[PDB]
RNA sequence: AUGUGCUUGGCUGAGGAGCCAAUGGG
RNA sequence: CGUUGCCCUCGGCCGAUCGAAAGGGAGUCGGGUUCAGAUCCCCGAAUCCGGGGCGGAGAUGGCGCCGCGAGGCGUCCAGUGCGGUAACGCGACCGAUCCCGGAGAAGCCGGCGGGAGCCCCGGGGAGAGUUUCUUUUCUUUUGAAGGGCAGGGCGCCCUGGAAUGGGUUCGCCCCGAGAGAGGGGCCCGUGCCUUGGAAAGCGUCGCGGUCCGGCGGCGUCCGGUGAGCUCUCGCUGGCCCUUGAAAAUCCGGGGGAGAGGGUGUAAAUCUCGCGCCGGGCCGUACCCAUAUCCGCAGCAGGUCUCCAAGGUGAACAGCCUCUGGCAUGUUGGAACAAUGUAGGUAAGGGAAGUCGGCAAGCCGGAUCCGUAACUUCGGGAUAAGGAUUGGCUCUAAGGGCUGAGCAGCCGACUUAGAACUGGUGCGGACCAGGGGAAUCCGACUGUUUAAUUAAAACA
RNA sequence: AGGGCGAAGCCAGAGGAAACUCUGGUGGAGGUCCGUAGCGGUCCUGACGUGCAAAUCGGUCGUCCUGGGUAUAGGGG
């Protein structure tokens, strides 16, 4: 797996052709967005709920755990 | 700073197999081995200070004392008596 | 740990350890009455 | 009399009571 | 780049080939699933090897017309990376035949240290047991790979210079070929954190039962200690007239033939980050041993390994227990004669027995005293001989963190000295050397007639 | 396994005019010792001797090796 530290890097990863899915995991403390790509699963960790919702809104057009 | 435990007894009291009048603990609860107003009992369900499993041990001791068909189990800081 | 040849030998020896079909007892010139049976403990394979 | 004491190690939460150690030992 | 002959050219012998399911040899782990298979099935997360995309790297720089434009033109000239004093570092960072080197690739034993698994101690939960006492007793309480940071190591670098020599280990060791001190670098990081990853697993309590990786709640929490056992990683010693594989295979370096493009890039990537495709063949059940193998058998025999907890105790001893397992080893019942096989005891005597103290009984552990002849000076030697040993209650001593010596908090076990106390019992079972004075032979340790001779024989 | 003895080397202390000696500690050698596992097989001339067994069993004992591969074949090894 790979851990992404920035929102823009996550957005670039999620727009890759080989990206297959994105899964959202609501944890007590944080939220995790996980993008399934060809080689690695990429995880972004967000501690702000409002920022999490904003990122959820801006996703490529093409599931929650 | 203050620890509270309930230890409800509704089911055996309602069926009349035991009264909630002999249980309310005051003469058996040990504080520092042998404790003043350090801990308190608020009978009603009961209730303040400590180990909760000490309360479970005392409840099972009381059940054995009165030949009580009953089981001590309900939520955090809360024990409940229920039938098998 | 087996080789292919040993395993094939064992498979052939396994397929030969069955009783005769009953209907063969009804043939016109039948002299057989039962099966060259082999037991893994009583008789050992040629290996 | 495995009768009754004593005693080692272990075991039954402790005790009271006992058991195991091809007859525990005395 | 599938094309033929030639030179401008190079290409030595370990000559084919076989030889290890324990040696060498890249790369897979977690969870779930069956009546019987799973590191192989499914879910998920990776990885190695082999075979024509995108990004990044190659890297936008330096007379003079307008311009104090950082504007583009006009021309010429550069550019096969950069940083650190250094050890070395950074995403990558051309290059053949050839040459040098490294790794693969090294014994046995000792001591010490780090890491982990297990064990142990004190608390917090969940369930269970007991119920005169016991806030008690038992059970239970994150993979590979990647990225950080610990802690372990370094004959690695820089400054500087040492005697009143210093540093230092359990031991040693080290130093003007450079110590101590200070500041750095590299390697290993199986340890912690994090992505994985809680969604799964487990525990407990409930709800839907047709099916059900069914749906839910709560939880999966804090510390401490060690000559402890097992594994591992290091460091430093000892022993050898013993010096403890080879090859496949993989890599670095030296050198420089060459290639690349002309001012916007081109050749090229120890090959840097992603992306694409593929990994055929054979084995895989189970037993593995008081009935799955060999011994004619479901034979008290033989047959290579890995893991292994609590108590006692020096202990992988013996004895008792937990996890796990079993049904007493080709039967059962009644009785308890002789003779037997295997154990126990025996008054008084104490080898009178016998070829012969045969066997079996005396001794036995620790602690404190004491120990002869003789000797190759190493020994003999636990020589011989004597005392003690329980339980309980104390005293004294033996460590780590806090501001020639004072106050707190933490901490594991010993040793010694006492008092009291038992119908003198106390290494209470288990475990566990009888001794001395001589002769003969062989120096010793070692070996030997599998199945009658272990010896003085052989070496 | 766990223990005993305890060599070389090393540290300190004491004695002595000196030469040097002594004492304590440290250290951990050895075809060393007691003794597990393993290997072996002394005695009971025990058991058994139509055996569990064409050589095994129990106490008592000695010491503290082993798988696989490969080579040597009968007057030969």
């Amino acid at each position: 797996p790979r851990k992404i530290e920035e929102i823009k890097d996550f957005l670039l990863t999620a727009r890759r052709k080989d990206a297959k899915s994105v899964k959202i995991k609501k944890n007590k403390d944080n939220v995790k967005f996980k993008v399934r790509c060809s080689r690695y699963l990429y995880t972004l960790v967000i501690t702000d709920k409002e920022k999490a919702e904003k990122l959820k809104q801006s996703l490529p057009p093409g599931k929650e755990l | 700073q203050v620890l509270k435990f309930t230890l409800d007894c509704t089911h055996p009291v309602e069926d009349g197999i035991m009264d909630a009048a002999n249980f309310e603990l005051q003469e058996r609860i040990k504080v520092n081995g042998k404790g003043g107003g350090v801990v308190t009992i608020e009978r009603s369900k009961i209730t303040t200070s400590f180990s909760k499993r000490y309360l479970k041990y005392l409840t099972k001791k009381y059940l054995k004392k009165n030949n009580l068909w009953l089981r001590v189990v309900n939520s955090k800081e809360s024990y409940e008596l229920r039938y098998f | 740990h087996k080789t292919f040849r040993i395993k094939r030998f064992l498979a052939k020896k396994q397929k030969q350890n069955r009783p005769i079909p009953q209907w063969i007892r009804m043939k016109t010139g039948n002299k057989i009455r039962y099966n060259k049976r082999r037991h893994w403990r009583r008789t050992k394979l040629g290996l």
